[PDB]
RNA sequence: CCUAGUAACGGCGAGUGAAGCGGCAACAGCUCAAAUUUGAAAGCUGGCUUCGGCCCGCGUUGUAAUUUGGAGAGGAUGCUUUGGGCGAGGCUCCUUCUGAGUUCCCUGGAACGGGACGCCACAGAGGGUGAGAGCCCCGUAUAGUUGGAAGCCAAGCCUGUGUAAAGCUCCUUCGACGAGUCGAGUAGUUUGGGAAUGCUGCUCAAAAUGGGAGGUAAAUUUCUUCUAAAGCUAAAUACCGGCCAGAGACCGAUAGCGCACAAGUAGAGUGAUCGAAAGAUGAAAAGCACUUUGAAAAGAGGGUUAAAUAGCACGUGAAAUUGUUGAAAGGGAAGCGCUUGUGACCAGACUUGCGCCCGGCGGAUCAUCCGGUGUUCUCACCGGUGCACUCCGCCGGGCUCAGGCCA
RNA sequence: CCGGGACCGAGGACCGCGCUCUGCAAGGAUGCUGGCGUAAUGGUCACCAGCGACCCGUCUUGAAACACGGACCAAGGAGUCAAGGUUUUGCGCGAGUGUUUGGGUGUAAAACCCGCACGCGUAAUGAAAGUGAACGUAGGUGAGAGCUUCGGCGCAUCAUCGACCGAUCCUGAUGUAUUCGGAUGGAUUUGAGUAGGAGCGUUAAGCCUUGGACCCGAAAGAUGGUGAACUAUGCUUGGAUAGG
RNA sequence: AGACUAAUCGAACCAUCUAGUAGCUGGUUACCGCCGAAGUUUCCCUCAGGAUAGCAGUGUCGACCUUCAGUUUUAUGAGGU
RNA sequence: UUAACUGAACGUGGGCAUUCGAAUGUAUCGACACUAGUGGGCCAUUUUUGGUAAGCAGAACUGGCGAUGCGGGAUGAACCG
RNA sequence: GUCCCACCCAUACCCCGCCCUCAGGGUAGAAACGAUGCCCUGAGGAGUAGGCGGCCGUGGAGGUCAGUGACGAAGCCUAGGGCGUGAGCCCGGGUCGAACGGCCUCUAGUGCAGAUCUUGGUGGUAGUAGCAAAUACUUCAAUGAGAACUUGAAGGACCGAAGUGGGGAAAGGUUCCAUGUGAACAGCGGUUGGACAUGGGUUAGUCGAUCCUAAGCCAUAGGGAAGUUCCGUUUCAAAGGGGC
RNA sequence: GCGAUGGCCAGAAAGUGGUGUUGACGCAAUGUGAUUUCUGCCCAGUGCUCUGAAUGUCAAAGUGAAGAAAUUCAACCAAGC
RNA sequence: AUUAACGAGAUUCCCACUGUCCCUAUCUACUAUCUAGCGAAACCACAGCCAAGGGAACGGGCUUGGCAAAAUCAGCGGGGAA
RNA sequence: GUGUGAAUACAAACCAUGAAAGUGUGGCCUAUCGAUCCUUUAGUCCCUCGAAAUUUGAGGCUAGAGGUGCCAGAAAAGUUAC
């Protein structure tokens, strides 16, 4: 029953809403539980980093097209280029994704370099101490400062392009002959008439023959 | 705080400020928007003119990402360059170098033109540009180039 | 968390209402049908056994190895990889032990109260003891210490080895892939799903670059993306029902659960089921010996206690209603407002203060000056010097002024 | 111009207006005297006397009503909470604003610190494809607080005439994938627009909506269970009723 | 005979949905100070009820704007009791 | 718009106070924001409709009760002060 | 009926005192001030429904009074006092026995005469209505504190074999017998009791259950139903028992 | 009304039931109400029942034509009317 | 449309009989009544003498008059719009 | 000072009549009529079917018609003497 100048209300409160209300009084209690689980997990993995390596990926929509972020895993072609066996990759902290493809060459080159330098920073202890092997560390450089996050030490360096650039005068280019505004209008109407123009031209060829 | 509210001042006065003849019954007039066309029409036409009816054609499965293009006027263009570099250009110490502004990196797609521009050449890279905005930037010595 | 009260549905009325992207928590991948071991069913339940094995049976209408689309098979080619046994040390559980006053005086039935003097403190959380206790007692904080049981993790060492099995780089060629299913028509239900989103009944019923999807029905021609009709798997999420624990600006016996008590009890109904009321003597029963009146219940003395104005009808004991004693009023109601009178009872205020003159007593110390210190820098304090017409306290006499109530 | 009577005494150094001018009746009372210093004055309670006075709460044009509820006492007993709006008051920052989904840390449900995204605001208009805000010192005229070298410049706001952007209806230049393109100039049209930004978070009050919604109250409707020990009908098996 | 079916029958009894809805009756708890009403207009299956305008309160800002008036005088129009 | 710078609106400049051109008052100027109650009324002077008439039914201007005590009508919501 | 003198009293009019509201002024080279203070001047006060402002109390939380108390805290009674217009605050006397206040902020299950309100308790009516069907009682002695309704004897009566007699089925569950007894119950009394307290009492080859079937109920073979389960009792079944 | 392949009736369904251990002198459904003497006229209306040459009306499926298809248009056509 | 027998069915008349009536009178048993013992309930704003007036148009309470003397027992059915 | 009905005065086009000035936006004036949703026709040659084209079909924008007489506009027969 409206009485004055009001905004028309729409409050979805006619079911039995009181039976399903979820108050959050355990927000600080839950936080303590997670911190106890992380430090417990870090103790089990004594020299290993907690996280796993991820590749660089671009967002899939025209909006957010500019920014980049972390993905799920490296494609099978990226691993082959860097000379890493498929089966050995998951067991040394590398994450693999078998359902992604490299359509372009810009993305392929960026990820290969990001994965190649990780292999140089890796220290690999031998399976049995008394008998080391060829690919193992020769025990001389096993003592060095290590990292444990691997998400901050290997995060995205810069997601967006630089804000601006400064260039000397007389280097500024010349625009399109017609202009910027007219280049868009011509390109829009060309796609609208792509069908009408093609058939009109084509039927003329059979008409003359 | 309930210690200071009008319900505390009503103690000792029968009917609690709701009147004697009209006794504040349960639901006179109906619940919600009842009577929109019958007995609440007078209120619903003095205010809210246009509640009833159909207008326009419908769109199935609209995705709002296809229609993303925020716009920026031309008089705010110089605010994009950092302050330290900005004062050098306006004061007039460079005299041989021009800035290249990337609208997409700041979150814009269309460059509208509304105000005035000082006479310093610039380079603007935008996805869209208006007809009036292209002229003003061009007569200042600059150029606009589409970037996609 | 946001998208979002948005696209959409709706006597387009009242109303209803998702998803893609984006940030974060937590992260882990895999095995079957379709191939001839065919130069050797290479596989398994059961019984007996000295523990080495044997026997029957299931099974060729298919039991192991090999392959699962990310591939793979079949060929080339050179390198590389793979078993067992010890094991310090660390972490979980239970159990041994832990600092300081009963010092002195007063009130009290009893100090745990008041005053004086002490000590401990990684311990001043909480409870008991005849009243508010850090030092009377149990406990509390800190790392160690006595003894015992079973699982984990793991620094680093000691020994076999290619019959076998595994990884990588390239290729002419091969490359098997789930049917009364998918899909279509019709009917009912449901959804934001709109010429029909999912599900189920009936009729018809496929294919091999084939098939599904691309949110408007249909025909022709292109394009993008996955591989259905077989199967497994930790974590981030829900919950006070079960067994425990720690807490609160929550309630304080008509409150809080129906139940602080022999409460789902006593009780009602043929039955399904309905379902109450009820906490407190005192620090300690020390719960009244003995005499006397009475048939007895009980009464009067006399006792215990700080108190019986605490006596098992017991802490404190209000109102409605009642008894005795004292005062007063009453010719068909009582109560009440304004203003006197009589009688009873009662709070205030007043009972001196200041000043001057004369007389008496007692003391150190008024003006002035010198030294030290402080401070608002010109105003003060302390020590010394004074030494009786000065200064101060008390007493006696005289005088002026003011001070209570009614006129 | 001379008598008689009643009620009252506010203020608290001087200042003023004046006169009959060693002074005064002129901006508010002082002087003399007596009795008593306690139940005397005064206050409380009970009673008699003069005058006045219908039982409260509620609905109603009208209640003391032959309108309803009320024998008496003690304890209990009724506009609350959450989400979403709106105007006004206080506070922080300000073309920006908001730490707490989450992470770091801690004397541990407290306190302190950090950042990527995201929400509202900064740009509107059409059903839609779309397009998108300066002729002028951001305009002219009449009023405007305040300032001023006195000539003038003129905030906020009110009225009025114009300019620009989107929609609707006309006009159709240069050009040309010869059917595309849409310059320029108009029109008793139209918008929740531009014309030197005002918003975001939080605190308190009034009001609104759905929720048990200020408290107590129907005659009904639906889901699942228990009864033939009374009474109704029937079946198998038994019993009982002088003398004319 | 609308009779009887456990003192219940023109549709038995028990628990739950359920604190079922009410434009209709009843009640709604301390004091002082200042201001102070309406039963009328239009629409509604509306007439014991709502929305809308009116009367009322509070919070203010612009000036102290010299503006105004349930009134009289003077000049000039309309009316059919 | 007119045969026509002939008209029409809006303008620049200039002239006219020695008295800004009827009375009285100004114990109350303008604008905006949010919201409560009410929407059953009744009585009286004059005018007035239906009815034999009514403490009956229905209207116009203004004053009252409702929402209000006090002094008169012995008593009496509306009469006189 | 008309005219003329004097006189009586409203919360109305005039003058004065005091309270509150509103409006207009004064107060710093501060010898100054709950500046929210103080001083001077003028006008006004009726009110239901309703609006706003200021204050007083109750249960809890933070800060502060270096607050009160077993030499007596809280609570309760009191025709005993003081303050405020008012809600209320403070003190004196009596009883009692362990905790409790003032001031500024925060918070709410925060103030009662009514609702045929909820639970508990108590009055007038009132020593009143009443304790009247089934024919009926009397003399002596014993026990005992106490005898119409205990016991013995002797008189008078009733039930009058379809009984107020002698035994059973259903149902009840110790009500049966003995000894003893304060209160309560036996609508008067009580030495008596189906009440209270302490003990005791129910023996079967022959009397019943146990055996057989009736109306009727339920398993098995099978068929329905998502299912709790419905039908089916010789039915479309490989269904048994006798001797050495 | 009915000769068992049946009439009346129960059940969510069933290899399920009642009448039925039944067969027209029987089972099932209605009206009048001993005996005596009688029981008239009306088939327009509303019901019940019978006979299909009649083509009038006419569903899904099926048949024919046009179209690139979705689709549209024609005959034929059960019971009932 | 008639109808023998039957009926705790509805109606009218005649004989016998009578306290139904003119018109009332008397007797008996158990209560009511008094005493000893025991001992409730409905109901209740406060209460309880009238005449007229006005008023919500029928007052116990208001106005003007009549009047008015403690405490009590057995009956009664006008009023308390019981 | 919302809607519906009806009415008055101009502006920009195209016409009728009259020699011309002029008159004409239905009947000399005061009554003679109708929302949302849905269906249907006229108009431009216009926009969309959201992976890209071409023709059917469907959906949009502006103006009329199909109607609510309870006429600011629900889809609606009786009885109760239980």
């Amino acid at each position: 029953a409206i009485k004055h100048n009001q905004q028309i209300p729409n409050n979805h409160f006619r079911k039995h809403w009181q039976r399903r209300v979820r108050c959050h009084f355990d927000q600080p209690g839950k936080k303590v539980t997670r911190r106890l689980a992380r430090r417990a997990k870090a103790a089990a993995l004594a020299p290993r980093p907690v996280d796993k390596l991820r590749p660089i990926v671009r967002c899939p929509t025209v909006k957010y097209n500019r920014r980049t972020r972390l993905g799920r895993g490296f494609t099978l072609e990226e691993l082959k280029a860097a000379g890493i066996p498929r089966l050995l990759a998951p067991t040394i902290g590398i994450a693999v994704d078998h359902r992604r493809k490299n359509l372009s060459e810009e993305s392929l080159a960026a990820n290969v370099q990001r994965l190649k330098d990780y292999k140089a920073r890796l220290i690999l202890f031998p399976r049995k101490s008394n008998k080391p092997k060829k690919a193992d560390t020769p025990k001389d450089q096993q003592t060095a400062e290590t990292t444990t996050s691997l998400r901050t030490s290997f995060g995205v360096e810069q997601p967006l392009a630089p804000g601006f650039t400064e260039i000397s005068k007389s280097e500024i280019p010349a625009g399109i002959e017609g202009g910027a505004y007219r280049a868009l209008r011509k390109a829009r109407s060309d796609a609208r008439l792509v069908g009408v123009r093609e058939k009109r031209a084509k039927e003329k060829a059979e008409a003359e023959a | 705080p309930t210690r200071f509210s009008k319900t505390r001042k009503h103690r000792g006065h029968v009917s609690a400020g709701k009147g004697r003849v009209g006794k504040h019954r349960k639901h006179p007039g109906g619940r919600g928007m009842a009577g929109g066309q019958h007995h609440h029409r007078t209120n619903l036409d003095k205010y809210h003119p246009g509640y009833f009816g159909k207008v326009g054609m419908r769109h199935f499965h609209l995705l709002r990402n296809h229609y993303w293009r925020p716009s920026i006027n031309i008089d705010k263009l110089w605010s994009l360059v950092p302050s330290d570099v900005r004062e050098q250009y306006l004061s007039g110490q460079k005299k041989d170098t021009a800035p290249v502004i990337d609208l997409l990196s700041h979150g814009y797609a269309k460059l509208l033109g509304k105000g005035r521009l000082p006479e310093i050449p610039v380079v603007v890279r935008a996805r869209y540009v208006s007809a009036e905005a292209e002229r003003k930037v061009k007569e200042a010595g600059g150029v606009v180039e589409l970037v996609a």
